[PDB]
């Protein structure tokens, strides 16, 4: 039926939580149904379809949705990949979902950019994110545009930043900033774990990622005392946005209705609920 | 192929300017040494010929660079960027650039024009090429906490706050209810234009001004009587305008994520907007 659409999404918290059934077989509180296909082992296809509990920020937005639109779905978790990237000419995640026409939509912290845009059809975006960065409470910084990190030579002593590689960010950095690139290679970080260790541990003088994941971690730092820059700075504004199937008669009611949550103040209370932390 | 571009006068974002003797516009540069990109935009003084440029003409030029189209600019002929209002009733109509759209007048809307839900029902915005959001703007010494503060949600005639008529603004606040009482202040007070309202707040004939941030911001960075206060409170962002059968909508989108990615946006932000 026209009516009953198949959406993906992509554990990531505290955008997507999953737990587990009730020890009363059934989904409670907050939580909606959502099927994970779970794996035999790591040198197979074989799986099987196991039942879990999706909740968090966009899970609160898709149950948004699905009252405004009026759609009822079926929520499944990703597998094949992250979010999306194009191997071999392919697309995985919740990207080759959508483009190989697996699902209606996708919904969790997907990057709305040029690339993926090609292919799907992004919602207009729910909350705002790009480049930013994260130092100790007291480090003079703008932005990633500053020449302290265009530059570092230029300085004494050179301000000690990094990224996680592989990422986007180390792509766009790749792309726009060669040098800082470069220098930046010799104080990359496993994880963003380790990068706000090496902050607090006085390793490293900035950390450079993703801006919605960077004011949710200074939100909710122990001591507050990393911090990120100003939203006016941040390298390359985008937004985490739906995406939907090129051409889809869906993108239309769904943009209508994130430009209402916005308005309505709906989306504020979301970020107080999930993103807002106590720094 | 030839696109009829309407605008705004809205510093950072477009600036208008009279032509020389001979109706060109004065070669240029800014202060970091780049050519200041000037087109000839109409409109009213009858209609003539005025000079515009910045951030957002800066744009309208990457844009038809990229997707290889000829352009004409024109002022919004009532000034306003547009809301939709009942006739005399039964019909409604847009008014300020959104009418000349819908209508026809225009083509596109290359303006710092806020992307809402009112307004993309009947147009289709692009992707942001700004995010922002509103904030509010006083006289240096005056002092509010933001939009909570009780001078703003128990209103009076001693402390006077406003917004300009016919825009995203107004909007935001005459659509929710649990906003009537301090829309029913700024109604009494609003102003045709935002430069007007800015300068009121100069003048102590307003005390607060409601607007977006990325003009307050600027304003506050060159006036330093004026500050700004509470920070952000409505996370909107704006957009390029069309109509819904426009042959562009992608292209442009597209064009925008790229300027994202590649730093020209960054580029137009440094020029234009960001002082000290
Ligand atoms: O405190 C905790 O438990 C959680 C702490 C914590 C750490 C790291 C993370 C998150 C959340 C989301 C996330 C997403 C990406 C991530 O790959 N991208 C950004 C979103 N967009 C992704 C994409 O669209 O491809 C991608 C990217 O754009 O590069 C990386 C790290 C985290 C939360």
């Amino acid at each position: 039926d026209d009516n009953h659409l198949s959406i993906v999404t992509l554990e990531e918290a505290p955008f997507v939580i999953v737990e587990d059934i009730d020890p009363t077989e059934t989904c409670v509180r907050n939580t909606v149904p959502c099927r994970k296909f779970v794996k035999i082992n790591n040198s197979t296809n074989e799986g099987m379809n196991v039942k879990k509990c999706c909740k968090g920020f966009c899970i609160d937005i898709l149950k948004k949705l699905s009252r405004t639109v009026k759609f009822t779905y079926d929520l499944y978790l990703v597998t094949n990949g992250k979010h999306g990237k194009k191997v071999n000419n392919v697309w995985n995640g919740m990207i080759g979902e959508v483009v190989y026409q697996r699902a209606v939509m996708a919904v969790g912290s997907l990057t709305i950019n040029e690339e993926r845009s090609e292919v799907v059809d992004f919602s207009v975006p729910f909350v705002e994110t790009g480049i930013s960065v994260m130092v100790s409470r007291g480090t003079q910084v703008t932005g990633l545009s500053d020449k302290k990190f265009q530059r570092p030579h230029d300085y004494s002593p050179p301000f000690r930043f990094g990224t996680v590689p592989n990422g986007s960010t180390e792509r766009n950095i790749r792309n726009n900033y060669p040098y800082m690139h470069q220098y930046m290679t010799r104080f990359n970080q496993r994880g963003v774990e380790d990068a706000l260790v090496s902050l607090k541990t006085g390793k490293l003088d900035a950390f450079i990622y993703d801006a919605a994941v960077l004011n949710y971690k200074a939100g909710r730092d122990e001591g507050c005392k990393l911090v990120t820059i100003g939203s006016g700075y941040i390298f390359a504004t985008t937004g985490y946005g739906i995406a939907l199937q090129k051409g889809s008669p869906w993108k239309r009611q769904i943009d209508l209705a994130l430009l209402q949550f916005v308005g309505d103040g709906e989306m504020e209370e979301l970020e107080t609920l999930w993103l807002t932390g106590i720094c | 192929t030839r696109l009829k571009i309407v605008t705004i006068h809205q510093e950072p974002f477009v600036y208008v300017k009279p032509t020389m003797s001979d109706g060109t516009c004065k070669e240029e540069f800014t202060v970091n040494g780049d050519p200041v990109k000037k087109v000839i935009c109409t409109g009213p003084n009858h209609t003539v010929p005025q000079c515009c440029y910045g951030f957002c003409i800066d744009l309208l030029i990457k844009l038809a660079r990229t997707m290889n189209f000829t352009y004409e600019v024109h002022l919004v002929a009532d000034g306003k960027f547009g809301t939709q209002e009942r006739v005399n009733s039964n019909k409604k109509e847009w008014n300020g650039m959104m009418g000349e759209l819908l209508s026809g007048q225009a083509d596109m809307i290359v303006a710092p024009l806020t992307i809402n839900n009112e307004r993309a029902q009947y147009i289709e915005f692009s992707k942001p090429f700004k995010y922002q959001g509103l904030t509010i703007l006083v006289k240096k010494g005056t002092r509010i906490t933001g939009i909570n503060d009780p001078r703003l949600r128990n209103p009076s005639d001693k402390f006077i706050y406003a917004t300009v008529k016919q825009s995203s603004v107004d909007i935001y606040f005459r659509r929710q209810v649990e906003l009537s009482t301090m829309y029913r202040h700024m109604e009494k007070h609003n102003y045709e234009s935002a430069a007007e309202a800015i300068q009121a707040v100069r003048d102590n004939k307003l005390h607060a001004f409601i607007w977006d941030s990325a003009v307050l911001e600027f304003e506050a960075s060159q006036k330093c009587d004026l500050v700004t206060t509470g920070e952000l409170f409505f996370r909107s962002g704006f957009g390029i305008g069309m109509r819904k059968d426009s042959p562009w909508k992608q292209n442009v989108s597209l064009s925008i994520l790229k300027s994202h990615e590649n730093g020209f946006m960054e580029d137009l932000d440094k020029t234009w907007v960001r002082y000290q």
